DNA sequence: TGAAAGTACTTGAGTAG
Protein backbone atom coordinates (compact mmCIF):
# COMPACT_ATOMS: atom_id res chain seq x y z
CA UNK A 1 0.00 0.00 0.00
CA UNK A 2 2.71 2.48 -0.91
CA UNK A 3 0.24 4.50 -2.74
CA UNK A 4 -2.47 2.60 -2.48
CA UNK A 5 -3.19 4.24 1.24
CA UNK A 6 -4.69 7.04 -1.29
CA UNK A 7 -6.41 10.34 0.75
CA UNK A 8 -9.49 8.12 2.05
CA UNK A 9 -7.48 6.25 4.76
CA UNK A 10 -6.08 9.58 6.64
CA UNK A 11 -6.30 12.83 4.09
CA UNK A 12 -2.84 12.69 2.43
CA UNK A 13 -1.96 10.95 -0.56
CA UNK A 14 -2.05 12.83 -3.50
CA UNK A 15 1.97 13.77 -4.01
CA UNK A 16 2.03 16.42 -2.32
CA UNK A 17 5.56 17.56 -3.40
CA UNK A 18 6.02 14.73 -5.82
CA UNK A 19 9.21 12.96 -4.31
CA UNK A 20 6.23 13.24 -0.85
CA UNK A 21 5.08 10.01 -2.76
CA UNK A 22 8.59 8.55 -3.42
CA UNK A 23 8.83 9.96 0.74
CA UNK A 24 6.40 7.02 0.97
CA UNK A 25 8.45 5.10 -0.88
CA UNK A 26 11.77 6.16 0.96
CA UNK A 27 10.06 4.08 3.96
CA UNK A 28 8.20 1.76 2.40
CA UNK A 29 11.37 0.60 0.37
CA UNK A 30 13.03 0.43 3.65
CA UNK A 31 15.99 2.69 1.85
CA UNK A 32 17.61 3.28 5.80
CA UNK A 33 17.83 7.00 6.92
CA UNK A 34 15.76 9.25 4.58
CA UNK A 35 16.62 13.02 5.19
CA UNK A 36 13.51 14.59 4.93
CA UNK A 37 14.30 17.95 4.83
CA UNK A 38 10.87 20.02 3.26
CA UNK A 39 9.35 23.50 3.70
CA UNK A 40 6.36 23.65 6.12
CA UNK A 41 3.36 22.54 4.81
CA UNK A 42 4.87 19.70 2.97
CA UNK A 43 2.49 16.90 4.45
CA UNK A 44 5.56 15.31 6.31
CA UNK A 45 2.31 13.62 8.45
CA UNK A 46 2.42 11.24 4.86
CA UNK A 47 5.90 11.22 5.23
CA UNK A 48 5.34 9.24 8.28
CA UNK A 49 2.53 8.42 9.82
CA UNK A 50 1.49 6.51 6.41
CA UNK A 51 4.01 3.69 7.66
CA UNK A 52 2.09 4.06 10.42
CA UNK A 53 -1.17 3.29 9.94
CA UNK A 54 0.91 0.53 7.63
CA UNK A 55 3.19 -0.64 10.05
CA UNK A 56 2.71 -4.94 11.43
CA UNK A 57 3.24 -2.99 14.89
CA UNK A 58 4.19 0.43 16.35
CA UNK A 59 5.71 3.22 14.45
CA UNK A 60 6.53 5.45 18.18
CA UNK A 61 7.24 9.17 16.89
CA UNK A 62 9.67 11.76 18.41
CA UNK A 63 7.63 14.61 18.45
CA UNK A 64 8.84 15.78 21.93
CA UNK A 65 6.25 19.06 21.52
CA UNK A 66 3.25 17.46 23.70
CA UNK A 67 1.27 20.30 22.91
CA UNK A 68 2.38 19.36 18.96
CA UNK A 69 1.26 15.73 19.81
CA UNK A 70 -1.82 16.51 20.67
CA UNK A 71 -2.18 18.52 18.30
CA UNK A 72 -1.21 16.17 15.79
CA UNK A 73 -3.34 13.43 17.36
CA UNK A 74 -6.47 15.22 16.96
CA UNK A 75 -6.10 16.22 13.86
CA UNK A 76 -5.55 13.25 12.60
CA UNK A 77 -8.49 11.98 14.89
CA UNK A 78 -10.22 14.67 12.76
CA UNK A 79 -9.18 12.02 9.20
CA UNK A 80 -9.85 8.79 11.15
CA UNK A 81 -6.88 7.75 12.69
CA UNK A 82 -6.08 5.00 15.27
CA UNK A 83 -3.47 7.32 16.72
CA UNK A 84 -2.99 7.72 20.70
CA UNK A 85 -1.21 10.70 22.10
CA UNK A 86 1.03 9.20 25.10
CA UNK A 87 2.37 12.85 25.72
CA UNK A 88 0.66 13.56 29.21
CA UNK A 89 -2.31 2.08 15.60
CA UNK A 90 -0.21 4.63 16.03
CA UNK A 91 1.51 5.35 19.77
CA UNK A 92 2.39 9.43 20.45
CA UNK A 93 10.48 7.17 13.17
CA UNK A 94 12.57 9.21 14.79
CA UNK A 95 10.93 12.86 13.86
CA UNK A 96 11.30 16.00 15.17
CA UNK A 97 14.96 16.08 13.96
CA UNK A 98 15.54 19.58 15.32
CA UNK A 99 14.69 17.93 18.75
CA UNK A 100 17.86 15.91 18.88
CA UNK A 101 19.73 18.56 17.45
CA UNK A 102 20.79 22.20 19.60
CA UNK A 103 20.54 24.57 16.45
CA UNK A 104 16.95 23.78 15.45
CA UNK A 105 16.31 25.25 19.24
CA UNK A 106 14.63 22.00 20.17
CA UNK A 107 17.61 20.04 22.29
CA UNK A 108 15.39 20.27 25.40
CA UNK A 109 15.08 16.65 25.70
CA UNK A 110 15.30 13.89 28.58
CA UNK A 111 15.39 10.02 28.45
CA UNK A 112 15.14 7.87 25.17
CA UNK A 113 11.44 6.08 26.25
CA UNK A 114 10.05 6.69 22.35
CA UNK A 115 13.73 6.66 21.18
CA UNK A 116 14.16 3.25 23.19
CA UNK A 117 11.02 2.41 21.53
CA UNK A 118 12.72 3.16 18.13
CA UNK A 119 15.65 1.43 18.68
CA UNK A 120 13.40 -1.54 19.83
CA UNK A 121 11.62 -1.27 16.43
CA UNK A 122 14.41 -0.52 14.25
CA UNK A 123 12.82 -3.28 12.00
CA UNK A 124 9.58 -0.99 11.50
CA UNK A 125 10.55 2.29 9.62
CA UNK A 126 13.45 4.13 10.86
CA UNK A 127 13.25 7.67 9.52
CA UNK A 128 14.59 11.31 10.45
CA UNK A 129 12.42 14.34 9.47
CA UNK A 130 14.56 21.08 7.62
CA UNK A 131 18.10 20.57 9.15
CA UNK A 132 20.41 18.97 6.70
CA UNK A 133 23.07 21.11 6.95
CA UNK A 134 26.86 20.02 7.53
CA UNK A 135 27.04 21.06 10.52
CA UNK A 136 23.36 20.47 11.48
CA UNK A 137 23.24 17.20 9.55
CA UNK A 138 26.49 16.07 10.37
CA UNK A 139 25.18 16.71 13.94
CA UNK A 140 22.45 14.39 13.19
CA UNK A 141 24.66 11.69 11.63
CA UNK A 142 27.03 12.13 14.88
CA UNK A 143 24.40 12.75 17.78
CA UNK A 144 21.53 10.60 16.37
CA UNK A 145 23.98 9.00 13.74
CA UNK A 146 21.43 7.60 11.19
CA UNK A 147 18.33 10.23 0.79
CA UNK A 148 18.37 14.07 1.51
CA UNK A 149 15.28 15.29 0.97
CA UNK A 150 16.56 18.90 0.91
CA UNK A 151 15.00 21.27 -1.31
CA UNK A 152 17.09 21.74 -4.29
CA UNK A 153 16.67 25.72 -4.29
CA UNK A 154 15.40 25.50 -0.54
CA UNK A 155 12.47 28.18 -0.97
CA UNK A 156 12.25 31.29 -3.00
CA UNK A 157 9.28 32.81 -1.59
CA UNK A 158 11.29 34.73 0.97
CA UNK A 159 13.09 38.26 -0.17
CA UNK A 160 15.45 37.90 2.01
CA UNK A 161 17.42 41.13 2.93
CA UNK A 162 19.38 42.28 6.05
CA UNK A 163 18.74 46.05 7.11
CA UNK A 164 21.64 47.07 9.89
CA UNK A 165 20.00 49.03 13.32
CA UNK A 166 23.04 50.94 13.32
CA UNK A 167 22.38 52.55 9.60
CA UNK A 168 18.61 52.89 10.32
CA UNK A 169 17.66 56.48 11.89
CA UNK A 170 15.10 54.60 13.64
CA UNK A 171 14.54 50.71 13.92
CA UNK A 172 11.32 50.91 14.93
CA UNK A 173 10.02 52.99 12.32
CA UNK A 174 11.94 50.72 9.70
CA UNK A 175 10.35 47.55 10.64
CA UNK A 176 6.90 49.36 11.04
CA UNK A 177 7.25 50.61 7.57
CA UNK A 178 8.23 47.25 5.96
CA UNK A 179 5.42 45.42 7.83
CA UNK A 180 3.60 48.20 5.97
CA UNK A 181 5.04 47.37 2.54
CA UNK A 182 4.33 43.91 3.15
CA UNK A 183 -0.35 37.82 8.96
CA UNK A 184 2.69 38.16 10.61
CA UNK A 185 4.80 36.44 13.64
CA UNK A 186 8.14 37.97 14.78
CA UNK A 187 10.83 36.35 16.92
CA UNK A 188 13.41 38.08 18.66
CA UNK A 189 16.43 38.02 21.84
CA UNK A 190 15.65 37.23 25.38
CA UNK A 191 14.92 39.71 28.18
CA UNK A 192 10.90 39.90 27.55
CA UNK A 193 11.15 39.02 23.98
CA UNK A 194 7.70 40.00 23.51
CA UNK A 195 6.46 42.60 25.85
CA UNK A 196 8.44 45.54 24.76
CA UNK A 197 8.53 45.12 21.31
CA UNK A 198 5.09 44.36 21.01
CA UNK A 199 4.35 47.39 23.12
CA UNK A 200 6.91 49.46 20.52
CA UNK A 201 5.10 48.03 17.28
CA UNK A 202 1.32 48.39 19.18
CA UNK A 203 2.31 52.45 19.87
CA UNK A 204 3.03 52.37 16.13
CA UNK A 205 -0.27 51.63 15.21
CA UNK A 206 0.54 48.01 14.64
CA UNK A 207 -1.71 45.47 16.71
CA UNK A 208 1.36 43.12 18.35
CA UNK A 209 0.50 40.32 20.50
CA UNK A 210 2.87 38.75 22.74
CA UNK A 211 3.57 35.01 23.60
CA UNK A 212 6.05 34.65 26.68
CA UNK A 213 6.93 32.16 28.65
CA UNK A 214 5.45 33.81 31.50
CA UNK A 215 1.98 34.33 29.72
CA UNK A 216 -0.91 32.16 31.51
CA UNK A 217 -1.22 29.24 28.82
CA UNK A 218 -5.27 31.22 28.56
CA UNK A 219 -3.26 33.87 26.88
CA UNK A 220 -1.30 31.56 24.41
CA UNK A 221 -4.53 29.35 23.27
CA UNK A 222 -6.27 33.13 22.73
CA UNK A 223 -3.53 34.52 21.05
CA UNK A 224 -3.53 31.21 18.92
CA UNK A 225 -6.76 31.09 17.83
CA UNK A 226 -6.77 34.74 16.93
CA UNK A 227 -3.86 34.34 15.10
CA UNK A 228 -5.32 31.43 13.37
CA UNK A 229 -8.51 33.46 12.07
CA UNK A 230 -6.63 36.48 11.38
CA UNK A 231 -8.24 38.46 14.25
CA UNK A 232 -4.10 39.55 15.36
CA UNK A 233 -2.08 39.92 12.38
CA UNK A 234 0.71 40.36 14.25
CA UNK A 235 2.27 37.87 17.00
CA UNK A 236 5.25 38.64 18.86
CA UNK A 237 7.36 34.98 20.40
CA UNK A 238 10.56 34.31 21.70
CA UNK A 239 11.05 30.87 20.09
CA UNK A 240 6.88 29.58 19.94
CA UNK A 241 -0.86 30.63 7.17
CA UNK A 242 0.49 30.82 3.56
CA UNK A 243 0.69 34.76 3.45
CA UNK A 244 2.81 35.32 6.97
CA UNK A 245 3.91 39.34 5.22
CA UNK A 246 6.72 39.36 7.60
CA UNK A 247 9.33 37.48 9.52
CA UNK A 248 11.81 39.61 10.73
CA UNK A 249 14.11 39.14 13.50
CA UNK A 250 14.68 42.46 15.68
CA UNK A 251 17.49 40.87 16.85
CA UNK A 252 19.61 37.77 16.03
CA UNK A 253 18.61 34.18 16.56
CA UNK A 254 19.81 31.91 19.14
CA UNK A 255 21.53 29.19 16.35
CA UNK A 256 22.11 29.59 12.50
CA UNK A 257 19.53 26.84 12.19
CA UNK A 258 17.36 28.32 14.74
CA UNK A 259 17.15 31.06 12.65
CA UNK A 260 16.09 29.05 9.53
CA UNK A 261 13.67 27.30 11.26
CA UNK A 262 11.93 30.94 12.60
CA UNK A 263 12.14 32.53 9.86
CA UNK A 264 10.92 29.26 7.66
CA UNK A 265 7.88 29.21 9.07
CA UNK A 266 5.92 31.25 5.90
CA UNK A 267 4.40 30.67 2.65
CA UNK A 268 2.76 27.65 3.34
CA UNK A 269 1.28 27.74 -0.39
CA UNK A 270 4.50 29.81 -1.57
CA UNK A 271 3.36 33.14 -1.68
CA UNK A 272 5.80 36.09 -0.94
CA UNK A 273 6.58 36.62 2.48
CA UNK A 274 9.15 38.97 2.04
CA UNK A 275 11.48 38.09 5.32
CA UNK A 276 14.16 40.30 7.13
CA UNK A 277 17.10 40.61 9.48
CA UNK A 278 18.15 43.11 11.41
CA UNK A 279 21.45 42.94 13.08
CA UNK A 280 23.22 44.61 15.52
CA UNK A 281 27.49 44.59 16.90
CA UNK A 282 26.21 45.08 20.37
CA UNK A 283 23.40 42.22 20.25
CA UNK A 284 26.32 40.24 18.39
CA UNK A 285 28.54 40.55 21.29
CA UNK A 286 25.97 40.24 24.10
CA UNK A 287 24.50 36.94 22.86
CA UNK A 288 28.21 35.66 22.21
CA UNK A 289 28.46 36.39 26.22
CA UNK A 290 25.39 34.27 26.89
CA UNK A 291 26.42 31.37 24.73
CA UNK A 292 29.90 31.57 26.45
CA UNK A 293 28.55 31.54 29.92
CA UNK A 294 25.63 28.74 28.84
CA UNK A 295 28.49 26.44 27.57
CA UNK A 296 30.82 27.32 30.96
CA UNK A 297 28.23 26.42 32.78
CA UNK A 298 30.41 22.75 23.14
CA UNK A 299 32.88 24.62 20.51
CA UNK A 300 29.95 23.87 18.10
CA UNK A 301 27.71 25.96 19.45
CA UNK A 302 30.45 29.11 19.45
CA UNK A 303 31.71 27.96 15.43
CA UNK A 304 28.20 28.08 14.63
CA UNK A 305 27.31 31.17 15.83
CA UNK A 306 30.46 32.71 14.50
CA UNK A 307 29.08 31.13 10.85
CA UNK A 308 26.18 32.62 11.53
CA UNK A 309 27.68 35.92 12.17
CA UNK A 310 29.95 35.97 9.00
CA UNK A 311 26.57 34.79 6.95
CA UNK A 312 24.79 38.05 8.45
CA UNK A 313 28.45 39.92 7.21
CA UNK A 314 29.39 38.11 4.13
CA UNK A 315 28.95 39.92 0.98
CA UNK A 316 27.41 37.34 -1.11
CA UNK A 317 23.70 35.94 -2.03
CA UNK A 318 21.68 34.66 1.11
CA UNK A 319 20.58 31.31 0.00
CA UNK A 320 24.14 30.86 -1.47
CA UNK A 321 25.22 30.90 2.26
CA UNK A 322 22.31 28.85 3.44
CA UNK A 323 23.82 26.41 0.76
CA UNK A 324 27.34 26.49 1.66
CA UNK A 325 25.61 26.42 4.86
CA UNK A 326 22.73 23.38 3.98
CA UNK A 327 25.32 21.95 1.83
CA UNK A 328 23.17 22.35 -1.21
CA UNK A 329 24.48 23.48 -4.89
CA UNK A 330 24.40 26.75 -6.27
CA UNK A 331 21.04 27.80 -5.88
CA UNK A 332 21.11 30.22 -9.09
CA UNK A 333 18.12 31.54 -8.08
CA UNK A 334 16.40 34.78 -9.27
CA UNK A 335 15.06 37.90 -7.70
CA UNK A 336 14.36 37.18 -4.04
CA UNK A 337 17.61 37.52 -2.11
CA UNK A 338 19.19 40.83 -1.12
CA UNK A 339 22.55 39.78 -3.30
CA UNK A 340 20.52 39.08 -6.35
CA UNK A 341 18.05 42.11 -5.92
CA UNK A 342 20.83 44.85 -5.95
CA UNK A 343 24.65 43.38 -5.09
CA UNK A 344 25.77 47.34 -4.67
CA UNK A 345 23.07 47.79 -1.93
CA UNK A 346 24.30 45.12 0.43
CA UNK A 347 27.73 46.21 -0.74
CA UNK A 348 27.45 49.44 0.11
CA UNK A 349 25.23 48.89 3.43
CA UNK A 350 28.02 46.53 4.96
CA UNK A 351 30.82 49.26 4.11
CA UNK A 352 28.31 51.82 6.18
CA UNK A 353 28.24 48.98 9.15
CA UNK A 354 31.86 48.86 9.32
CA UNK A 355 32.56 52.12 9.04
CA UNK A 356 29.58 53.29 11.69
CA UNK A 357 30.90 50.38 13.99
CA UNK A 358 32.58 53.08 16.44
CA UNK A 359 29.98 54.20 37.97
CA UNK A 360 29.31 54.74 34.18
CA UNK A 361 32.61 54.22 33.39
CA UNK A 362 33.33 51.23 35.81
CA UNK A 363 30.56 48.98 33.73
CA UNK A 364 31.08 50.64 30.63
CA UNK A 365 35.06 49.10 30.69
CA UNK A 366 34.06 45.93 32.14
CA UNK A 367 31.36 45.24 29.51
CA UNK A 368 34.06 46.29 26.95
CA UNK A 369 36.94 44.60 28.45
CA UNK A 370 35.04 41.41 28.36
CA UNK A 371 34.11 41.78 24.45
CA UNK A 372 37.30 42.20 23.58
CA UNK A 373 39.04 39.91 25.65
CA UNK A 374 36.56 36.45 25.22
CA UNK A 375 36.80 36.45 21.21
CA UNK A 376 40.76 36.35 22.45
CA UNK A 377 40.05 33.11 23.90
CA UNK A 378 45.98 14.89 36.69
CA UNK A 379 46.94 13.27 40.01
CA UNK A 380 50.18 12.60 41.10
CA UNK A 381 52.10 9.96 39.22
CA UNK A 382 53.69 8.17 42.30
CA UNK A 383 55.22 9.95 44.91
CA UNK A 384 55.02 13.55 44.10
CA UNK A 385 56.64 15.44 47.65
CA UNK A 386 53.71 17.41 48.15
CA UNK A 387 50.75 17.67 50.68
CA UNK A 388 47.72 17.71 49.95
CA UNK A 389 48.76 17.23 46.16
CA UNK A 390 45.15 16.55 44.66
CA UNK A 391 44.13 20.30 45.42
CA UNK A 392 42.95 23.19 42.76
CA UNK A 393 42.36 25.86 44.72
CA UNK A 394 45.10 27.86 42.59
CA UNK A 395 43.39 27.96 39.25
CA UNK A 396 45.72 26.85 35.88
CA UNK A 397 48.81 25.36 38.26
CA UNK A 398 49.08 22.24 36.57
CA UNK A 399 50.68 19.18 38.83
CA UNK A 400 53.59 19.48 36.25
CA UNK A 401 54.42 23.44 37.16
CA UNK A 402 54.13 22.36 41.10
CA UNK A 403 56.84 19.61 40.58
CA UNK A 404 58.79 22.02 38.34
CA UNK A 405 58.34 24.49 41.34
CA UNK A 406 59.35 21.92 43.63
CA UNK A 407 62.35 20.87 41.96
CA UNK A 408 63.72 24.68 41.78
CA UNK A 409 62.85 24.45 45.90
CA UNK A 410 65.03 21.17 46.55
CA UNK A 411 67.87 22.89 44.13
CA UNK A 412 67.23 25.99 46.60
CA UNK A 413 67.82 23.49 49.64
CA UNK A 414 70.23 21.43 48.54
CA UNK A 415 72.59 24.82 47.95
CA UNK A 416 71.86 25.40 51.53
CA UNK A 417 72.65 22.39 52.75
CA UNK A 418 76.00 22.75 51.08
CA UNK A 419 76.55 26.13 52.68
CA UNK A 420 74.80 25.27 55.45
CA UNK A 421 75.00 21.63 56.68
CA UNK A 422 71.76 20.63 56.96
CA UNK A 423 70.69 17.20 58.37
CA UNK A 424 70.05 15.07 55.21
CA UNK A 425 67.85 14.73 52.49
CA UNK A 426 65.39 12.32 53.74
CA UNK A 427 63.73 14.78 56.16
CA UNK A 428 64.27 17.66 53.62
CA UNK A 429 61.46 15.69 51.66
CA UNK A 430 59.20 16.69 54.30
CA UNK A 431 60.87 20.11 54.75
CA UNK A 432 59.56 21.13 51.30
CA UNK A 433 56.56 19.23 51.43
CA UNK A 434 55.70 21.65 54.31
CA UNK A 435 57.39 24.91 52.87
CA UNK A 436 55.39 24.27 49.71
CA UNK A 437 51.86 23.45 51.05
CA UNK A 438 52.65 26.67 53.23
CA UNK A 439 52.98 28.72 49.91
CA UNK A 440 49.89 26.91 48.21
CA UNK A 441 48.25 28.26 51.23
CA UNK A 442 49.42 31.94 50.59
CA UNK A 443 49.13 32.22 47.21
CA UNK A 444 45.71 32.29 44.91
CA UNK A 445 46.43 32.54 41.51
CA UNK A 446 49.25 30.83 39.23
CA UNK A 447 50.95 34.30 38.78
CA UNK A 448 51.25 34.79 42.78
CA UNK A 449 52.46 31.39 43.83
CA UNK A 450 55.21 31.44 41.18
CA UNK A 451 55.83 34.99 42.65
CA UNK A 452 55.85 33.86 46.25
CA UNK A 453 57.91 30.79 45.42
CA UNK A 454 60.67 33.48 43.65
CA UNK A 455 60.54 35.47 47.03
CA UNK A 456 60.92 32.23 49.21
CA UNK A 457 63.57 30.63 47.05
CA UNK A 458 65.29 34.46 47.22
CA UNK A 459 65.05 34.36 50.96
CA UNK A 460 66.59 30.87 51.01
CA UNK A 461 69.40 31.97 48.86
CA UNK A 462 69.99 35.43 51.40
CA UNK A 463 70.13 32.94 54.49
CA UNK A 464 72.71 30.64 52.55
CA UNK A 465 74.68 33.46 52.06
CA UNK A 466 74.54 35.20 55.07
CA UNK A 467 76.14 31.63 56.56
CA UNK A 468 73.81 30.99 59.45
CA UNK A 469 71.33 27.25 59.03
CA UNK A 470 68.04 27.89 57.55
CA UNK A 471 66.23 28.27 60.78
CA UNK A 472 62.29 27.74 61.16
CA UNK B 1 4.50 60.74 36.92
CA UNK B 2 2.61 57.85 37.00
CA UNK B 3 0.40 58.73 33.75
CA UNK B 4 3.30 59.58 31.73
CA UNK B 5 4.38 55.92 30.78
CA UNK B 6 0.84 55.45 29.31
CA UNK B 7 1.01 56.03 25.72
CA UNK B 8 -2.00 53.89 25.23
CA UNK B 9 -6.41 54.78 26.58
CA UNK B 10 -6.73 51.69 28.08
CA UNK B 11 -10.32 51.22 32.71
CA UNK B 12 -12.54 52.54 30.05
CA UNK B 13 -12.71 52.09 26.60
CA UNK B 14 -11.18 53.98 23.93
CA UNK B 15 -8.65 52.05 22.59
CA UNK B 16 -6.54 54.70 20.81
CA UNK B 17 -3.40 56.37 21.48
CA UNK B 18 -2.29 59.39 22.92
CA UNK B 19 0.58 61.36 21.71
CA UNK B 20 3.23 63.43 22.51
CA UNK B 21 2.75 66.96 23.58
CA UNK B 22 6.17 68.65 22.29
CA UNK B 23 5.65 72.63 23.49
CA UNK B 24 7.86 75.05 21.29
CA UNK B 25 7.48 78.86 22.77
CA UNK B 26 3.71 79.00 22.82
CA UNK B 27 2.45 76.32 20.68
CA UNK B 28 1.73 73.34 21.48
CA UNK B 29 2.66 70.14 19.18
CA UNK B 30 0.24 66.71 19.23
CA UNK B 31 3.47 64.17 17.88
CA UNK B 32 1.78 61.46 16.78
CA UNK B 33 3.92 58.87 15.71
CA UNK B 34 2.45 56.61 13.43
CA UNK B 35 -1.53 56.29 14.75
CA UNK B 36 -0.86 62.71 10.03
CA UNK B 37 2.30 62.79 12.32
CA UNK B 38 2.42 66.48 13.63
CA UNK B 39 -0.25 68.60 14.24
CA UNK B 40 0.26 72.11 16.02
CA UNK B 41 -2.42 71.38 18.53
CA UNK B 42 -5.04 74.76 18.65
CA UNK B 43 -6.28 75.77 22.02
CA UNK B 44 -9.51 76.26 20.82
CA UNK B 45 -8.73 72.13 20.45
CA UNK B 46 -7.35 71.92 23.95
CA UNK B 47 -10.20 73.64 25.43
CA UNK B 48 -12.59 71.19 23.65
CA UNK B 49 -10.84 68.89 25.56
CA UNK B 50 -10.67 70.18 28.91
CA UNK B 51 -14.36 70.88 28.47
CA UNK B 52 -15.35 67.21 28.28
CA UNK B 53 -13.11 65.83 31.71
CA UNK B 54 -15.69 64.46 34.67
CA UNK B 55 -15.43 66.60 38.36
CA UNK B 56 -13.59 63.01 39.52
CA UNK B 57 -10.86 63.56 36.66
CA UNK B 58 -10.08 66.77 37.26
CA UNK B 59 -10.39 66.15 41.29
CA UNK B 60 -8.17 63.76 41.34
CA UNK B 61 -5.48 65.68 38.91
CA UNK B 62 -5.53 68.15 41.62
CA UNK B 63 -7.85 70.60 40.55
CA UNK B 64 -11.14 71.14 42.17
CA UNK B 65 -13.70 71.86 39.69
CA UNK B 66 -15.89 74.69 41.77
C1' DT C 1 37.02 89.50 27.74
C1' DG C 2 35.37 87.52 33.01
C1' DA C 3 29.21 84.96 36.37
C1' DA C 4 26.71 80.91 38.76
C1' DA C 5 24.16 76.92 41.74
C1' DG C 6 19.70 73.79 42.64
C1' DT C 7 15.66 72.23 40.48
C1' DA C 8 13.29 71.05 37.41
C1' DC C 9 12.32 69.07 32.32
C1' DT C 10 13.41 66.59 28.15
C1' DT C 11 14.94 63.14 25.53
C1' DG C 12 16.11 58.17 24.36
C1' DA C 13 16.60 54.28 26.94
C1' DG C 14 16.20 50.03 28.72
C1' DT C 15 16.94 36.19 29.48
C1' DA C 16 13.76 29.54 26.87
C1' DG C 17 12.38 26.66 24.23
N1 LIG D 1 0.05 14.51 -0.35
C1 LIG D 1 -0.86 15.60 -0.04
N2 LIG D 1 -1.68 16.04 -0.98
C2 LIG D 1 -2.55 17.05 -0.72
N3 LIG D 1 -2.57 17.62 0.50
C3 LIG D 1 -1.73 17.17 1.45
C4 LIG D 1 -0.88 16.17 1.21
N4 LIG D 1 -0.16 15.93 2.33
C5 LIG D 1 -0.56 16.78 3.29
N5 LIG D 1 -1.51 17.51 2.72
C6 LIG D 1 -1.97 18.45 3.76
O1 LIG D 1 -1.00 19.24 4.13
C7 LIG D 1 -0.99 19.28 5.75
C8 LIG D 1 0.45 19.36 6.22
O2 LIG D 1 0.69 18.38 7.18
P1 LIG D 1 2.24 18.27 7.73
O3 LIG D 1 2.72 16.85 7.65
O4 LIG D 1 2.31 18.76 9.16
O5 LIG D 1 3.16 19.24 6.77
P2 LIG D 1 4.78 19.44 6.95
O6 LIG D 1 5.48 18.73 5.83
O7 LIG D 1 5.13 20.91 6.91
O8 LIG D 1 5.21 18.86 8.28
C9 LIG D 1 -1.56 18.19 6.18
O9 LIG D 1 -2.42 18.49 7.36
C10 LIG D 1 -2.42 17.68 5.02
O10 LIG D 1 -3.73 17.91 5.27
Amino acid sequence: RVRSTLKKVFGFDSFKTPLQESATMAVVKGNKDVFVCMPTGAGKSLCYQLPALLAKGITIVVSPLIALIQDQVDHLLTLKVRVSSLNSKILYVVDEAHCVSQWGHDFRPDYLRLGALRSRLGHAPCVALATATPQVQEDVFAALHLAIFKTPCFRANLFYDVQFKELISDPYGNLKDFCLKACGIVYCRTREACEQLAIELSCRGVNAKAYHAGLKASERTLVQNDWMEEKVPVIVATISKANVRFVAHWNIAKSMAGYYQESGRAGRDGKPSWCRLYYSRNDRDQVSFLIRKEVAKDKATIMAFDALVTFCEELGCRHAAIAKYFGDALPACAKGCDHCQNPTAVRRRLEALERSSSEAHKREWNLFYQKQMQLRKVPPDENCPLKEASSRRIPRLTVKAREHCLRLLEEALSSNRQSTRTADEADLRAKAVELEHETFRNAKVANLYKASVLKKVADIHRASKDGQPYDM
Amino acid sequence: DLCKGKNICEHGGCGRYQPRIRRSGLELYAEWKHVEKKILLSPERVHEIFKRISDEECFVLGMEPR
